[PDB]
């Protein structure tokens, strides 16, 4: 007998995922192909991604877009997980352009359209997939983009930044490389500047067999512009592949781009009763504000600082990180906990930052204002460190 | 419905032939079907306990990773109990999963600060035409973070931009040391 | 039900609050001073108020209390306004109220806004705090202009009703008898002691032929924290007046004999949240509010 899940015929291996390997499989009745991953349950137990694996189901489950590669099926078994997902028979856009060459500027255009597209809409679900490079964008038979393998990606939450280093070198935005943190939009955005480009050039714009050499020049944001691009896409590259984050390209950014803009379909991006009310609602010297409290003094001066006027206020705490701490009071009136996290940054070589951010409540309808709370909890301590 | 539940037999060997035996089939040779050093079926079996053992290049051997029982006869096979909780993907990741902090105590390099935090929603001047409680859209990265003025007249102003559904709130309180 | 009144019941108030907003709240705790400046600061009317003590949002503080304050403490422009100055939110609520009765009206987002028209009317004020139940939290700050202008849109919508075809004084709407009224020479305290008896929003400014020449409202007032006049009072509104920065068109008027929907236009055109009705010899016939419409459409 043949290796036959979800009625479907097991096949060729197409490549290896981070878990397991994905196959082809044939449905036995129409012949309709799909592509199967295979996580293995006691490999996903070793590096415990468990967790992990179970959103990255659940988010790829509600995906609905032309260029995102489609989840139909999960299938569970003792020892396996099964992915059942759509399949593009004209394999990696890296093939592609290894074969082809460089694409001219009206077929780079398409297809740079379709993916940002694709990236746009992860990013309004609030998922980053931190692994963009042609080698994950595959192609079906009419040349339609197809962003895939969302294994290294992660959901964006409020007041979160991510330092997990991610994905190749040479598609890794300077942030990245550099181990700092980072919100994740604005990763995805650098790495489609390098996949943009190597539609363009055929080439990357940055590399280099030495190591060092590659990642000073990420870090410079210096690469050549060849003489046959036209002045209006370099400018495009040279906003996307902004070295600061605060100066780089956002998705409204390209999307007004002129370049952009041509030849673009009405289908590619989204611009009853809750559209309309929305509509309605868009129809219808000063203070200097500073972000949390700042000590030229010293980090673990200032660490052990906190945590005394911690006790002080009969606050408890949990030590997660030597920099970041989290914080819970019992409010006496309401007889309830309220959680905030102390995470001290620097902001240059002399100053450094302690930073209060409020955590959610678990709780059902409860007395009191959880803003006004956090507030005073932060007021406390704040007169103390003052 | 039920009891048809997909099972995977994985043999991690060389050989040029190797069939799996089981009561489920009973005991009879079903070959496998190969990839490299896997040999490979995939069986629907009902729930409750099933007996299996190998036969690979003529000799009846058992999965030695895999659990076994022995027989008062003295046969070593593989045992395998199915799972309803094995079927559906999320119980199955539960299961998985499963293979006090908060009293306070006495008790590297900081991370640099990032920059999204320096964008400051109230510093940001907007239009005169339009109403003054009004605010442009906040990074997510920005929310539920403490701002604050430096202390003046004794009196303290800390603010926070919080989310509500689709829509967000920064709110300002007002209060003396 | 009425054409307009179905609407406001199918609306959650979340559908009213805005995309991103800002939101000032103060301490009771806080020199009531301070607060009134902040308000000014902050470019907002009213504000809710916490307690620490009792860990509650107990009321809210606007710009009519600011003009209890000012009248109450006023003695001359030679001596400070020491109640002003010493006093904190609480200890002037203490005062204020000798009644334990008023609570703080709020409501959730997630009633209508028939509820929430109803509530402004019954409680006779013009701010309501939005405030969801589970987070304790307050959203937003709703007000009479901003359900008007609502409505405007989707009275455009539905099919015109025979209402907006009938003049003014077949309608009956808004206030024709007992108009609270100040000279052009009258002082701000006079004006201040009329807002405190009448609880009116603003004052038609006439002339000694009776014509309107001018308007004072309570908005004006809070002019005199902004440029920390407040000290003097004995000047006239005239003199007050200057002080608006827009260079100012003739006082907005309507007629009696004009359409309900010419005036729904007119008011929501220019965000006035008043209009005054006159004769043709400008003599002041009325006032025509937005309470007094929206009390019109939540009813009639
Ligand atoms: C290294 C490793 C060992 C074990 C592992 O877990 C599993 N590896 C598995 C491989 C298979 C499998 C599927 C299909 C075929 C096959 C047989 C004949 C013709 C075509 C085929 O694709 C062979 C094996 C099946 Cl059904 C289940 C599997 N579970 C994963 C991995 C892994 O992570 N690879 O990257
Ligand atoms: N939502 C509210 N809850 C309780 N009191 C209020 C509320 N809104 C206004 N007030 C009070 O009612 C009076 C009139 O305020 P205004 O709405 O500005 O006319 C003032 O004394 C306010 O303090
Ligand atoms: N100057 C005024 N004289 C008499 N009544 C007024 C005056 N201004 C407003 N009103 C009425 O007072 C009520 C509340 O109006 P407002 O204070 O504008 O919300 C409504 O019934 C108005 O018609
Ligand atoms: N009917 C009116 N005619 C002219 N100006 C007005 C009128 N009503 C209000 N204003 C002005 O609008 C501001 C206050 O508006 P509001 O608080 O909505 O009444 C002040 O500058 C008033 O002078």
């Amino acid at each position: 007998g043949s290796v036959k899940i979800g009625h479907y015929i097991l096949g060729d291996t197409l490549g290896v995922g981070t878990f397991g390997k994905v196959k082809v499989g044939k449905h036995e009745l129409t012949g309709h192909k799909v592509a199967v991953k295979i996580l293995n349950r006691q490999k996903i137990r070793s590096l415990d991604v468990v967790g992990k694996i179970r959103r990255e189901i659940q988010n790829l489950k509600l995906f609905r877009h032309p260029h995102i590669i489609k989840l139909y099926q999960v299938i569970s078994t003792p020892s396996d997980i099964f992915m059942v997902m759509e399949y593009v028979s004209g394999g990696e856009l890296f093939d592609y352009i290894c074969k082809n060459g460089r694409l001219d500027e009206k077929e780079s255009r398409r297809l740079f359209q379709q993916i940002l597209s694709g990236v746009d809409y992860c990013h309004r679900h609030m998922v980053v997939h931190r692994d963009l490079k042609p080698e994950n964008v595959l192609l079906d038979a009419h040349m339609n983009a197809k962003i895939a393998d969302f294994g290294l990606s992660n959901m964006m939450s409020d007041g979160e930044f991510l330092r997990t280093s991610c994905g190749s070198p040479n598609y890794a935005a300077p942030e990245v490389i550099s181990g700092r943190l980072y919100a994740g939009p604005e990763v995805d955005i650098w790495s489609s500047g390098v996949i943009l480009y190597a539609l363009l050039c055929g080439t990357l714009p940055f590399d280099d067999d030495h190591v060092p050499t590659l990642f000073k020049k990420i870090c410079d944001g210096i690469f050549y512009t060849p003489q046959y691009l036209n002045p209006s896409v370099i400018s495009l590259l040279k906003h996307m592949l902004q070295v600061d984050p605060m100066k780089r390209a956002t998705i409204k950014d390209i999307r007004e781009h002129e370049w952009f803009k041509q030849d673009l379909p009405k289908y590619l991006f989204p611009e009853i009763d809750n559209r309309r009310i929305m509509n309605e609602a868009k129809d219808f010297r000063k203070a200097k504000w500073h972000l949390g409290i700042r000590s030229q003094s010293r980090p673990n001066d200032i660490m052990a600082e906190v945590c005394r006027a911690i006790k002080q206020l009969d606050y408890e705490w949990k030590v997660v990180n030597p920099y970041y701490l989290r914080v819970r009071r019992k409010n006496p009136v309401t007889s309830t906990y309220s959680k905030m996290s102390l995470q001290l940054y620097q902001v240059d070589s002399r100053t450094y930052l302690l930073d209060f951010r409020s955590i959610d409540d678990e709780l059902t309808p409860r007395p009191g204002s959880h803003t006004i709370e956090f507030f005073e909890m932060c007021a406390n301590l704040i007169k103390i460190l003052a | 419905p039920a009891q048809a539940r997909p099972t995977v037999f994985r043999w991690t060997g060389g050989g040029k032939e190797v069939y799996l035996s089981g009561s489920f089939n009973n005991w009879s040779k079903l070959p496998l079907t190969r990839d490299h050093n896997n040999f490979v079926a995939i069986l629907d079996l009902p729930e409750g306990e099933h007996q299996y053992k190998f036969f690979v290049d003529g000799q009846w051997t058992h999965d030695p990773s895999e659990p076994i029982v022995t027989s008062q006869l003295g046969t070593v096979n593989n045992i395998i109990q199915v799972k309803k909780t094995d079927f559906e993907v999320f119980d199955a990741l539960m299961v998985d999963s499963q293979k006090h902090q908060e009293p306070y105590v006495c008790k590297r390099a900081p991370p640099i600060l990032p920059p999204h935090l320096l964008q400051v929603i109230l510093n940001k001047d907007t239009g005169i035409s339009c109403d003054p409680a009004l605010l442009p859209e906040p990074n997510h990265v920005m929310l539920n973070h403490l701002y604050a003025l430096s202390i003046k007249d004794g009196v303290m102003v800390l603010s926070a931009t919080h989310r509500y559904k689709k829509k967000y709130v920064t709110t300002l309180l007002y209060k003396p040391i | 039900n009425s054409v307009y009144t179905s609407f406001m019941k199918s609306h959650r108030c979340y559908d009213l609050i805005p995309t991103s907003s800002k939101l000032v709240v103060f301490d009771t705790s806080l020199q009531v001073k301070k607060a009134f400046f902040a308000l000014v600061t902050n470019g907002v009317r009213a504000a809710p108020l916490w307690d620490s003590k009792k860990q509650s949002f107990v009321g809210m503080l606007t710009i009519t209390d600011f003009i209890n304050i000012l009248h109450r403490y006023y003695k001359s422009a030679l001596v400070q306004i020491y109640e002003l100055e010493e006093h904190k939110i609480e200890t002037w609520r203490e005062v204020y109220l000798q009644d334990s009765f008023k609570p703080l009206v709020c409501i959730s987002p997630n009633a209508s806004l028939f509820d929430a028209v109803s509530s402004l009317i019954r409680n006779k004020i013009h701010r309501l705090p939005v405030i969801d139940p589970e987070s304790g939290n307050t959203l937003y700050i709703l007000t009479h202009k901003r359900i008007l202008k609502f409505l405007k849109l989707f009275i455009t919508e539905f099919p015109k009703p025979e209402f907006m075809s009938k003049s003014l004084e077949e309608l009956q709407i808004g206030t024709y008898a007992n108009i609270a009224m100040v000279r052009t020479t009258t002082p701000v305290y006079v004006a201040l002691g009329i807002f405190v008896q009448h609880r009116v929003s603003a004052l038609p400014v006439v002339d000694e032929k009776g014509r309107v020449v001018d308007i004072y409202s309570k908005f004006d007032v809070i002019n005199l924290a902004a440029e920390k006049t407040y000290n003097n009072l004995d000047v006239s509104v005239t003199k007050a007046l200057q002080h608006r920065s827009h260079y100012f068109e003739g006082v907005l008027k309507c007629y009696l004999h004009e359409t309900l929907e010419t005036i729904i236009n007119r008011l929501v055109e220019a965000e006035v949240h008043r209009l005054v009705v006159v004769d043709e010899n400008d003599v002041v016939k009325g006032i025509v509010s937005l309470s007094d419409i929206l009390q019109a459409l939540v009813l009639t």
